[PDB]
């Protein structure tokens, strides 16, 4: 199942086991993604209008998260008999593969790109988001079929604008993911009149281990700081396999009431979703990728032990990332079809150096399941995002849609109803300072602009809101006014 | 000159090198770029390594009876060009091909170690590729704390202190002099980002925590620089930490002098504590005090003569004829002035020490004795990795040792800027081995009466006052006591309810009495 001969071959790097490579707990996400790739290949073969005569094959290999990164690339780049020449011009090097469907994690993506750049071998990734991957000088041969992180942050900020929230807490993990995302969100917020109360770093731990007293003290202090501030909206940038202990600690105390705005990492996860006691902490919102049904996929998939265990979950979810692999395969197929010059029923066959496919790939345009597939100049395809709420009744899905996001417009649209946790389905409130009365001025307090105090003006003065709101003007002439008057009564 | 022909000497065991010999002044074909501009620092460092290898060969106690060799190469400070010679080092000896296998122990690399690049950016890229084969790599300039992890870089060693020791020393200075309230600023490179990430934890674990944490933009061909200083000026701090590269610091100080910013105590990194560009800026004497930490090390005292002698020898027509019996084609036309600017650099010692370390490790692994040394089959590159951890190698009468993480241990000196006219000078006031030892009567501060500046907060509001929490991580409190017009109903709830008409209450009143 990990090989099929053909005239032209494709590479694949998925994380089947991630927790030698045959020594860790299985990961079903890798399996259904690989199934998506294989299904796409067979479908292209069946059709008789995309590529007549030219068969297509694949060559898949595991990566074990960030464990195995050098051998697969050296394997893909080798004429045959496992020997790779070293020279000063690879313009006539006919490699084994013609393109790579890059790995899942960002660090592995960068490591593989730093190798494949020399040969300009096209590489498409399907789940790695980081603005550093848009620098087409360091990475001249990398493309992506999912939006970057600035769009996730934009969705967060616009959600916080729609409902009036300008007092929030941010928590981050101790790695590049959390650091970069937190810095980006801070930069974005600084320009939109929203505040940050404080920020804290979650100690890095793993499930199935024992912690020291120091880490437990750190978690206790963090939660104690959480349960003293007036902000009631927490944004968490961190990966799963670290939040179990944190949420257990929060459950141990009685911190009730908050909107937990998640991120892509743990927005859709079952293992942390099954902690039944979580339901009474507050609303849980996340940002994910909109799901596109793929006609006739469960037939190819169902027809291994872990897949059956969560087959119900893989039915409710799992369709959120397969469209990326599907689209990448089809993009490579169309680029090849354009390059070879084939027609409705005639093909030519020819030598295809890898650096030539890249030029055609850059300029593809076609429609797949009512979504256009064209690449922007930085190597991205604009796919809609989504915002999901965690529903605990098991009848319907456990991730229900609440809004849609449009990357080529930067706007949240079609916002539906959300079941809050307040008394009578009222909107939760998070603000630093309450609004002033009529006629009173503002007395600033602290360092955040959005925090202030109210003060009443004395007779002989009037407050012109159209002018300085921090100090009322002295009623001139013979006009007179008294306490709390924006108009004088000469 | 005939320098470009002296970058390859045969031997029983061949070392490899990567130096930034050249600089370069849009990819459409898979072709290697070309650099032409000449840089003197790379050539000086290459000659330092050469000096080290010749010194080893001349001696008798080290590697008795065996002769080393080298193979130097250029990186151009670019991964694309640096990958090729890296791919060559790991190849079947005598051939022009590399093989694909499942693991090491099936390869026969043609080198034995690599004296790695000077840049951390290239160090990260090359270390991952080499760690697959377990080829020992020793770098002489790369100072980043990410490279100490032994799960991603098993075969990486460095002979320059890491960035953690400097920040720990800074934290201890701050803690001893009594400065809880500070502001931390860093550059917009990986340098500054990692520096801030380390320092935040080091401070939060010692009682210090920060009022603002910002990134100073790089001069990539100005508006943001205004915002950073506004936030600093809005917190009443008399200490600012600047962990930045030279250009960001230059921009920051240019802007600050152009306007009128108040004097403050600046704690510097090693990049801009000794940079003529910053020291020469007009008006800098009105910015305040400047402290920092500088490493202590020896310096090769025959290198200046060695360079002259070997350039003169290269001039000899006879030598070039015999020498015949190009990585850098642009270094055959230089003169003594083109290198005279940097014949006292402090990293020749680092290169020299790296070479000596690899030599001693090989000596031990071969079970060489003193004058003869046992007959055995060639030592594979992955066999020296066991004698390199915990290795005590003497270089220039200064014992040194590697650790489990792969780092060496070096001391530090505390430098202060003292003005005598318009020329600043660097004096010494302290030392840092594992605990700071400062001297306080030898400091001339920037204040009127020569008294220690104060930047402090309050971590516990006394009973009878309200407390407003402040800080970037919510540590300190701004205490305020309500007048004789309200109670202190609760320790929390920062607000004072007014007394009743029948009640009476003074300032610092828990309740109003009738």
């Amino acid at each position: 199942d990990f090989y099929l001969p053909g005239d032209y071959l494709l590479g694949g790097l998925f994380s089947l086991h991630a927790n030698m490579c045959k020594e860790y707990e299985v990961k079903v996400i890798g399996y259904n993604l690989m199934q998506a790739m294989r299904f796409a290949v067979e479908e292209i073969n069946n059709d008789s209008s995309l590529l007549p005569g030219v068969l297509l094959g694949y060559e898949i290999v595991d990566v074990c998260y960030i464990s195995n990164n050098v051998q697969p690339v050296l394997y893909f780049l080798a004429h045959e008999d496992n020997l790779l020449p070293i020279q000063e011009d690879y313009s006539n090097y006919i490699s084994r593969v013609v393109a790579v469907i890059g790995p899942d994690n960002s660090e592995s993506v960068m490591t593989v790109a730093n190798f494949l750049s020399l040969f300009l071998l096209p590489q498409i990734t399907y789940s790695a988001i980081s603005d550093e991957l848009r620098d087409k000088v360091r990475f001249p041969a990398l493309l992506r079929t999912t939006p970057s992180a600035d769009h996730h942050i934009e969705a967060m900020v616009q959600l916080m604008l729609h409902f009036r929230w300008n007092w929030i807490i941010v928590l981050v993990s101790s790695d590049t993911y959390g650091r970069d995302n937190g810095q980006l969100l801070g930069e974005r917020v600084a320009r939109r009149d929203i505040c940050i109360a404080f920020q804290e770093t979650l100690p890095t731990l793993q499930p199935n281990q024992n912690m020291t007293s120091e880490e437990r003290q750190r978690l206790v202090t963090i939660v104690d700081k959480l349960q003293q501030s007036t902000a009631r909206v927490v944004v968490v940038f961190s990966p799963d396999l670290t939040l179990y202990h944190f949420f257990n600690e929060v459950l141990r105390q009685n911190f009730t009431g908050a909107v937990w705005i998640a991120s892509e990492s743990w927005a859709i996860d079952p293992v942390l979703h099954n902690l039944t006691e979580l339901r009474h902490l507050g609303t849980f919102l996340g940002i994910t990728i909109q799901s596109v049904p793929i006609p006739g996929f469960s037939e190819f998939r169902e027809w291994l032990n872990a897949t059956l265990s969560f087959n119900t979950i893989l039915r409710l979810s799992g369709e959120r990332v397969v469209y990326s692999v599907y689209s990448a395969v089809y993009a490579v197929a169309h680029a090849l079809h354009s390059l070879l010059g084939c027609d409705k029923s005639t093909c030519t066959k020819r030598v295809v150096y890898p650096w030539q496919l890249l030029e055609e790939i850059w300029k593809v345009n076609f429609t797949l399941l009512d979504h256009q597939i064209f690449f922007d100049p930085q190597g991205d395809v604009a796919l809609h995002l989504e915002i999901v709420q965690w529903q605990w009744d098991r009848s319907q899905n456990p991730f229900q849609s609440v809004a849609s996001y449009y990357p080529l417009q930067r706007q949240l649209k079609n916002i539906q109803d959300i079941s809050w946790h307040t008394i009578n389905n009222t909107i939760p409130m998070s603000m630093c300072s309450k609004r002033c009365q009529s006629g009173q001025k503002k007395k600033p307090v602290g360092i955040h602009v959005c925090c202030f105090e109210c003060i009443d003006c004395l007779p002989g003065t009037f407050l012109n809101h159209t002018e300085d709101e921090y100090e009322c003007q002295a009623c001139p002439n013979n006009e007179w006014s008294y306490q709390s008057e924006t108009s004088c009564f000469k | 000159l005939c320098l470009s022909q002296q970058l390859r000497m045969k031997g029983d065991y061949v070392l490899g090198g990567l130096f930034p010999l050249g600089e370069a002044e849009s990819r459409t074909r898979p072709s290697s770029p070309v650099c032409t501009r000449f840089s003197s620092n790379g050539l000086l460092w290459a000659l330092a390594m050469k000096m080290a290898v010749e010194e080893i060969n001349n001696k008798s106690d080290l590697l008795p009876g065996l002769r080393l060799g080298y193979d130097l190469f250029d990186t151009c400070s670019e991964p694309v060009v640096a990958m090729k010679p890296s791919l060559m080092f790991l190849a079947k000896a005598g051939s022009r091909d590399i093989a694909a296998y499942c693991n090491y122990t099936q390869y026969q690399p043609r080198v034995l170690a690599v004296i790695g690049p000077h840049s951390s950016e290239l160090a990260m890229v090359t270390g991952k590729f080499f760690s697959f084969f377990l080829m020992p790599q020793v770098s002489y300039g790369a100072s980043m704390e990410l490279l100490s992890a032994r799960e991603t870089f098993p075969s990486f060693f460095r002979t320059v202190p890491s960035d953690r020791v400097q920040l720990t020393a800074a934290a201890e200075l701050l803690q001893e002099f009594g400065w809880n309230w500070v502001a931390a600023l860093g550059s917009d490179d990986e340098y500054g980002r990692q520096g801030l990430s380390i320092f935040s934890a080091l401070a939060a674990a010692r009682g210090i925590c920060i009022a603002h944490e910002g990134l100073v933009p790089l001069p990539r061909a100005l508006g943001k620089v205004q915002d950073v200083l506004h936030q600093v000026n809005q917190s009443s701090v008399q200490v600012v930490l600047l962990f930045a590269s030279v250009h960001a610091a230059h921009a920051l100080f240019n802007y600050s002098i152009s306007s009128r910013l108040s004097p403050k105590v600046w704690v510097a990194s090693e990049a801009w504590l000794t940079s003529d560009l910053v020291m020469g800026l007009p008006g800098m004497a009105q910015m305040g005090t400047v402290l920092g930490f500088l490493q202590r090390g020896a310096q090769l005292h025959e290198f200046p003569q060695y360079v002259k002698t070997h350039l003169a020898l290269a001039t000899d027509p006879a030598f070039c004829s015999a020498l015949g019996e190009q990585r850098c084609p642009q270094c055959d036309c230089i003169t003594l002035q083109n290198v005279s600017a940097g014949l006292n650099h402090h990293q020749t010692f680092s290169v020299y020490a790296a070479v000596y370390s690899v030599a001693q490790a090989l000596h031990n692994t071969l079970q060489c004795n003193a004058s003869g040394c046992p007959a055995q089959d060639p030592v594979k590159p992955w066999q020296l990795l066991e004698n390199m951890y915990n290795l005590t190698f003497h270089v220039g009468g200064l014992p040194l040792r590697f650790d489990s993480s792969g780092n060496v241990d070096m001391e530090y000196d505390l430098k202060l800027w003292v003005w005598q006219g318009s020329v600043p000078r660097l004096h010494d006031v302290g030392r840092f081995n594992g605990s700071l030892r400062t001297e306080r009567l030898k400091i001339r501060w920037h204040t009127s009466d020569n008294q220690k500046p104060v930047s402090r907060c309050s971590r516990q509001c006394q009973e009878g006052q309200v407390r407003r929490v402040k800080g970037f991580h919510s540590c300190c409190y701004d205490c305020v006591d309500c007048e004789a017009g309200s109670y202190r109903q609760n320790p929390d709830d920062i607000a004072c309810t007014f007394c009743g008409q029948d009640e009476w209450s003074p300032e610092r009143s828990t309740r109003c009495f009738r």
